[PDB]
């Protein structure tokens, strides 16, 4: 069974991504700028 | 025929990223609150501060750790000249870039000969016993 | 002073959680924790850090630290299925342990008197014998507990006599100012074992090869939550303490460092050379792990910088990477109760991402670049061939066998055919996946920033 | 073992090896046919004693001529694949273990599988008696026939 | 592959042989009460056989072999046809 | 100078897609034997700004 491993991936990538996408857009944001 | 002419269409390419940057810079332009250089006044050094006192000791310390560093920055600079020269050679060099190996050669050995066996725990009263050697 | 309180905090956290809900208590606040860790790893460029008058936080101590503080959520994730059927008040009695132990090291790390460094330095001795005498499984652990206790201890007492001893013949016994007061001890007789008096405990608690019998039968036996901490770190902090007392010795350590050179030079190949035929894997790691350490303590005794920045980052990468490997083994361990690596053959076939991690781990034990491991280990390499143009040729077996047993790890407990019969295994939880995960991406990102892992030199 | 399968399987051998080395289809007939008329024309029929002795020439006859390398062919020891899918053939009681999302998706199999399990649960206790039945103390002998059920 | 073509392709080597004479073939005609080829021409029809294959006989199972339809059985298990 | 670069970096972005469903899909390596080509339609132009001026970097 390839179930466990997949969903594994979705939630780890899901919260990296989670966390992650705030950040890289304000690092972005920050150097337009000021 | 020149193949070369390919460039300019690769140089619309650029062309895109230079106009981007206005619309970058522009907007970074308008705001600018901004950070200067610090600088460090001088002390007095350890050879003159006496057997026992800590705190000659110590500002002396600092003094000399920050001028250590320093130095190893100043050496990273005439390697990295180094550097410059023999790439830009075409192939020739043992030109410009004996006289950048020239000074080279007297500043590594001037830095060579402060900073050697000192070993870890490196501090400012062993360079001095060194100096007296 | 702000990071330690809350370490305590937890304490009373644990004993007053709810019966069915202290894993999360305890977990999700010992993260936080490390985040406030992680704070403190700013550090200066010239002047060591300072706080209390008895507090400091020298670069050589922070990442340490923050090692330290991130290692405890690690440990609950792997514990937490290891132990169900125990008793609330046990369990509950069973992480205080564990975080008991942290408290002491954090104490410990920031010193600052070698005293007090010293007292905590053995006090950390008690609950890690509590937890590998208590918790561990089969007979055998009983007897190691006393080989893990009296080794330190016929270690560390000599070394504190010896301590007493330098703030009656100088003035204070505290660091900085014997860091400047310090001057140099030399040849005659008194100060030799002087010498040895001040050197032997640090060299004991990180295992040197001829006094190293007792960490192999720790490690066979503690439960994995005591493994983790007795490989990834308490060795990691005789190292710490070792670089610490060197402020001192001088010129003697040039007279005196050759027989250790001799047992760590050649124990090392030696202990890798064991390390290629054990019988079962949890063993193997642990020789592996000598193996690693004889390198640090090289490193530190030959006493050129580039060798103590490389102390510092193989003691880190080390830490992560052994406790990974055992981990990642006792997941095995549970899963077939065989401990022997023969009986778990085509483990990969039956699930994959287990093998991608023993992949990774594997991969990063042999030390192949980038990993800090390696950088870490080249370092000490570069300043041993400066002390020696010889040396190379021993360090380059090492960097053979260890690229062989490594890899014979995976190889052999994964790659080809399946037990039949072994019916037992259960395609891998969620933590588990969550905890090595949780060790190697650290591990993975810390590569792109190591000038703030190096070290004070 | 027994003497004439030995020098049988002797013979397979060889001329395995004999084609190792004739290479082409034609000279490895002719060597064969030369080969089987040397193991009739020589002692087809003789006394035990002796013919023990002509395997012990034969076996170093053989051995000096047995050729570095025979072909083999990829199912067999050697192999230029011998284990090539074994990273596959994964054992069928893993699969009863997917959970139910993943099982749902195979209704049939499934059912049929359960039709299986449900056959051999219910048939071990025959097996058992008469593996009991069938067997002495214990002899050399694997396995033992069928009378009525399952085997 | 198909046990049709196993037992085609088994035979259609079977008649080839010289020492059998084609018509008294059968696919359960036997190999030594009926035939009498002996084993020495035994090893030669089962190695030729299988070499039509590229599939490898084992030795104990060469052993038995006999008719040709406990062949054709035994090529259908190994390839699980 | 952006050229070699540009004809390295972009192997990178595949082993990315790594953990993204196409991966999954049995359509991801055309997309990679495609990138390799992209890679050294975009790899000859080096080469040529390389020959006849004869320049290095």
């Amino acid at each position: 069974s390839g179930f466990y491993d997949r969903r594994f991936l979705k939630l780890m990538r899901f919260y990296i991504l989670l966390t992650g996408i705030p950040v890289a857009i304000g690092i972005t944001l920050v150097n337009v700028f000021i | 025929p020149v193949t070369y002419l390919t460039k300019i269409f690769d140089l619309l390419v650029d062309r895109p990223v230079t106009l981007a940057r206005e619309f970058i810079e522009q907007q970074h332009a308008k705001n600018r609150y901004y950070y200067y250089h610090r600088e460090f006044r001088r002390v007095p050094d350890i050879t003159e501060c006496e057997e026992k006192d800590i705190l000659c000791m110590f500002e002396a310390e600092m003094q000399w750790r920050r001028d250590y560093k320093v130095d190893q920055e100043i050496v990273n600079i005439i390697q990295e000249r180094l550097k410059a020269c023999q790439q830009r050679e075409g192939e020739s060099y043992r030109q410009n870039c004996a006289k950048e190996l020239e000074q080279f050669t007297q500043v590594s050995k001037a830095f060579q000969d402060r900073y050697s066996d000192l070993g870890a725990h490196y501090s400012a009263r062993k360079c001095l016993a060194k100096q007296k050697q | 002073l702000k990071i330690i309180i809350p370490t305590t905090m937890l304490l009373p956290m644990t004993w007053m959680s709810k019966h069915n809900m202290i894993w999360i208590n305890a977990t999700v606040h010992s993260l936080l924790i490390s985040l406030i860790s992680l704070s403190l790893l700013n550090q200066l460029g010239e002047n060591s850090l300072n706080f209390s008058l008895t507090f400091f936080s020298d670069s050589l101590s922070a990442p340490l630290l923050v090692l330290t503080t991130w290692l405890l959520p690690l440990m609950l994730m792997a514990s937490q299925s290891h132990l169900s059927k125990e008793t609330t008040t046990r369990k509950k009695l069973y992480i205080t342990m564990l975080i008991l132990l942290q408290l002491f090291l954090i104490m410990t790390f920031t010193a600052t008197e070698l005293i007090l460094f010293y007292i905590l330095f053995e006090a950390t001795l008690v609950p890690t014998l509590i937890i590998i005498t208590r918790w561990g499984n089969q007979t055998e652990r009983l007897n190691a507990g006393l080989y893990f206790l009296f080794y330190t201890l016929a270690g560390s007492l000599p070394l504190l006599v010896a301590l007493v001893y330098i703030q009656n013949t100088t003035g204070s016994l505290n660091f900085l100012i014997i860091h400047y007061w310090s001057h140099p001890l030399s040849n005659s007789w008194s100060n030799i074992f002087m010498w040895l008096a001040c050197i032997m405990a640090f060299m004991v608690k990180m295992p040197l090869y001829g006094l190293h019998l007792w960490l192999p039968k720790a490690h066979v036996e503690a439960p994995i939550a005591g493994s983790m901490v007795l490989a990834a770190v308490l060795l990691k902090l005789g190292g710490y303490g070792m670089m610490r007392i060197t402020t001192i010795l001088n010129p003697l350590t040039n007279y005196m460092a050759y027989p250790f050179l001799m047992l760590s030079m050649w124990g090392m190949i030696m202990t890798s050379s064991i390390c290629l035929r054990q019988t079962d894997l949890k063993s193997l790691i642990a020789y592996s792990s000598v193996s690693h350490m004889a390198l640090v303590i090289v490193a530190i005794m030959i006493q050129t910088p580039w060798s103590f920045m490389g102390a510092t980052a193989l003691m880190i990468a080390h830490g992560l990477t052994s406790s990974m490997l055992f981990c990642l083994a006792n997941t095995n361990y549970e899963r077939v109760h065989s401990r022997t690596m023969i009986l778990a053959r085509g483990l990969q076939t039956l699930l994959p991402l287990m093998a991608t991690w023993w992949l990774m781990a594997s991969l990063t034990n042999l030390a192949l670049p980038p990993s800090i491991n390696l950088i870490g280990e080249l370092f000490i390499i570069t300043a041993s061939f400066s002390w020696s143009n010889i040396t190379i040729i021993l360090m380059g077996m090492n960097m053979m066998i260890t690229a062989l047993y490594s890899l014979y790890m995976l190889i052999t407990t994964q790659r080809g055919k399946y037990t039949h019969h072994i019916n037992n295994i259960k395609a891998s939880f969620t933590r588990e996946n969550a905890l090595m995960a949780l060790h190697i991406l650290p591990l993975l990102l810390l590569t792109l920033n190591p000038k703030m892992i190096l070290g004070p030199l | 073992l027994t003497h004439q399968q030995k020098v049988l399987r002797l013979y397979k051998r060889a001329l395995r090896h004999l084609e190792s080395w004739c290479v082409h289809r034609d000279k490895y007939r002719y060597f064969a046919c030369l080969m089987r008329a040397r193991f009739d024309e020589h002692k087809n029929e003789k006394d035990m004693v002796k013919a023990t002795q002509l395997l012990r020439q034969a076996e170093e006859e053989f051995w000096y001529g047995q050729h570095p390398q025979p072909y083999i062919f990829p199912e067999s020891p050697g192999g230029t694949s011998y284990e090539r899918y074994e990273c596959y053939k994964v054992p069928e009681w893993c699969l009863d273990d997917w959970h139910p999302s993943e099982k749902a998706m195979y209704p049939d199999y499934f059912a049929k599988r359960e039709q299986w399990k449900r056959l051999r649960r219910e048939s071990w206790e025959r097996e058992v008696k008469q593996l009991q039945e069938e067997t002495p103390p214990g002899g050399p002998r694997t396995e033992a026939l069928p009378p009525a059920r399952k085997e | 592959l198909t046990l049709e073509a196993i037992k085609d392709r088994v035979l259609y080597v079977l008649k080839l042989y010289d020492k059998i004479d084609p018509e008294k073939l059968s696919v359960n005609s036997h190999f030594m009460k009926d035939l009498g080829l002996d084993s020495l021409d035994q090893v030669e029809i089962i190695m030729a056989m299988e070499d039509e294959f590229g599939f490898e006989i084992p030795d104990i199972d060469a052993e038995k072999l006999m008719c040709p339809q406990e062949i054709v059985d035994y090529i259908a298990d190994k390839k699980d046809v | 100078a952006s050229l070699t670069l540009t004809t390295l970096i972009i192997l990178t972005i595949p082993i990315m897609m790594s953990n993204s469903n196409i991966y999954k899909t049995n359509l991801y390596p055309n997309y990679v034997k495609t990138t390799v080509s992209y890679a050294f339609t975009l790899s000859l132009v080096p080469l040529l700004m390389f020959m006849h001026t004869g320049q290095e970097m």
